[PDB]
RNA sequence: AAGAAAUUCACGGCGGGCUUGAUGUCCGCGUCUACCUG
């Protein structure tokens, strides 16, 4: 639903962050790129926050994708 | 009637070993026995800022301190010896049999079909020019990947051994062979006659390769990097782990397969420009391209998806059978 | 139409080896074969505190006992031999081909453009004065970085070798050449004709350099330091790790590139003052400056960002093409 | 905060033990003498213990400062 | 008071960076006494 770009060269698990927009919020549905079954997402404000807390996570380079993936998969927001 | 397999999977026939780089001097080329391996050294870098910055929302004083400072880090760059001119890559690629005999058979009728298609494309289409793709675009040493760049003379010595004894002893000069078009070579037709004797299940074949890039002294390399996933926090120093065998420098078999999986200029777009690695979805990892996209019909996953029903691909079969060789 | 690449990356053509410092005596200058390497020693220091205080908020009992004490650490300071006057720097910088043929092509149309721009700036602008920047500001031995300071006579011997044999044998005296302006030298035009035969893809070229600073006896050096990131706690003694090859003292290739990446006085501010290292964002690491800032238009990342659309840079192209040579 | 003397001729790392008192306990904040950023401290009883376990650590001379520094920097007490 | 279970098929990590700069470790010191390699 109103799909946009990824976060920077998945994979490393066949898992991806796969940010895509909603009409008001933006969902960050951590998912595969094969058959399609995701793990837990998180809904929040626009891309301007998405790059902000995405850059606000530790590690360098690919570890930001991975620590972002573990950070979203233990979600609070249903 | 005769639907596709629910879960098919094929063994990587035409397998591939690891490389152990080790450095030598010419006219001591023949005596590569006591040739010492090349340990992955550890340089320690101080950075700069060559990366472009964002265009959405900024403040122009950030690059004064950022472009000022030094985000310095250690990089384990594998470096040659001091007084060694040559190089080394010892890989026994052994070719398995059974070009399309599967490893998983989620429907046996589809297995009888695919064995019928190895019977057709191995009976009708002879594997002369097929293994001439797996040799004339892998003797021209795409084996040596980034270290091929500006060699004096990168010599490939594909020895071949029954046993401790070795009979097929073919020698080359891989700078006299292109990487965009396969040209007519007699000894390349001997080696492709030998992979003819490999993929069509004739003999035990393990090709001990000894590639000698004669580049220079202490210059860098292109050894296969490891990763820094959840290890850039405990150590938090290295940023490029050149992977190791026991005391040497690898080339991971993962990189080493598209040395020889680079087969087909049988793609959608190019003519004599790009000879990519023959894959399902034909995707190269460099360019972030998808040659042979879904909307085109040059997929591997449309080659039995059409050939298992209607038997017509007509010599793009090779980029739909070599997708099954590996 | 014809947007920029999403991920472009270029190989460092005009590569660079490591240096192995080794010490010699003059009139034994020619016989630098058995010349012994210079082991990184371990001096063991003690000092005072010359680093100032932080001026926000203090307690005055701190700083007196701060200054009065001894920061006695060990410092691995590489030191010359006892009775050796000369020096050594053995580096084979080999120049790769393909001045703008990429390594990643996130859009092939941009690759056809940039190959068109190497066709223009390699066809129209001849690389005579270009390689005269990469020689006349790197034969005047900015190669030897901090050890250049007050040499008697720092002699550079850029031998050049096809093979074990070596034909191009040019000798110099790098104290007769400035570091702010490149002056007209005939043999420097021969060497720049040779890097003309390198970057424009004519021959295998690896320049074995043997620089001999004839400074003095047991004096210190300027070898490239390592780091102390998460190693100043297990050992917690050393504070300056002079990095090593096998038993010798490095100059890391990271420092060694802005010996030769120091090309352009084509910056925004200076005229004949500062000849910095030709980089994206032209940032020198010393001064914490940003020559060619974002608000100015002398960026590398505005040279195809304007040239790939509008074809006009007009001879500041050289500081936008040499940003792509390395 | 209520600063007192050191432990015996730092440095060797530009790092110091830099014992200074609290109103009840005494903090041992292992720190630089330049800009000021410390590593982990330890809070305990008075100076009479500080010299006791400080002399209770192995090595001789400067190695007691160093092994005390590594002993405090892997702290238990926040 | 558990007893049996083909987890496997294959897989380009590369791309490029100046760590640097500067330093009093010194000061004293009884190893110690004897003894069948048969």
């Amino acid at each position: 639903m109103k799909f946009i770009k990824y976060l920077s060269t998945a994979h490393l698990n066949y898992m991806n962050i796969a940010v895509y927009e909603n009409g008001s919020k933006i969902k960050a549905r951590v998912e595969n790129v094969v058959n399609g079954k995701s793990v837990g997402a998180r809904d929040f404000d626009s891309t301007e926050q998405l790059e902000s807390w995405f850059y606000g996570l530790p590690g360098s380079g690919l570890g930001r994708i991975e620590n972002a993936m573990n950070e979203i998969s233990r979600r609070e927001n249903p | 009637e005769r639907k596709l397999d629910p879960s098919d999977a094929l063994m990587s026939a035409g397998a591939w070993a690891q490389r152990d780089a080790s450095q030598e001097w010419p006219a001591v080329t023949v005596r590569e026995k006591s040739v010492r391996g090349t340990i992955s050294n550890r340089l320690k870098t101080k950075d700069r800022d060559p990366a472009k910055l964002d265009a959405s929302i900024q403040s122009p004083n950030l690059q004064t301190v950022d472009v000022a400072n030094l985000p310095s880090d250690a990089d384990t760059l594998k470096v040659r010896f001091t007084l060694r001119v040559l190089g080394g890559a010892g890989t026994p690629s052994a070719c398995n049999d059974a070009a399309y005999r599967d490893k998983l058979l989620q429907t046996v009728a589809t297995y009888v079909n695919d064995q019928g298609f190895a019977e057709l494309a191995r009976r009708y289409a002879h594997n002369l020019a097929n293994a001439r793709f797996l040799w004339r675009n892998r003797v021209g040493a795409e084996a040596v990947e980034v270290r091929i760049n500006h060699i004096r003379q990168g010599e490939v010595a594909r020895a071949w051994r029954f046993d401790a004894l070795a009979i097929g002893l073919r020698d080359f000069k891989a700078d006299a062979e292109l990487d965009a078009l396969a040209e007519l070579i007699a000894s390349g037709l001997s080696g492709s006659g030998h992979v003819l004797l490999e993929v069509v299940a004739f003999a035990r074949i393990g090709d001990g390769q000894e590639v000698f890039p004669s580049q220079e002294l202490i210059l860098d390399k292109g050894d296969k990097k490891g990763q820094k996933s959840k290890t850039l926090y405990s150590v938090r120093d290295a940023a490029a782990i050149h992977s190791q065998k026991i005391g040497n420098a690898l080339r991971t078999i993962d990189t080493w397969y598209p040395d020889e999986d680079g087969l087909g200029p049988i793609a959608v777009e190019p003519y004599g420009s790009v000879t990519s690695q023959g894959k399902a979805y034909r995707q190269p990892k460099q360019k972030l391209d998808f040659y042979t996209l879904l909307d085109n019909w040059v997929l591997r996953d449309e080659a039995p998806a059409v050939e298992q029903q209607h038997y017509v691909i007509a010599n793009l079969i090779r980029g739909g059978v070599f997708g099954e060789a590996e």
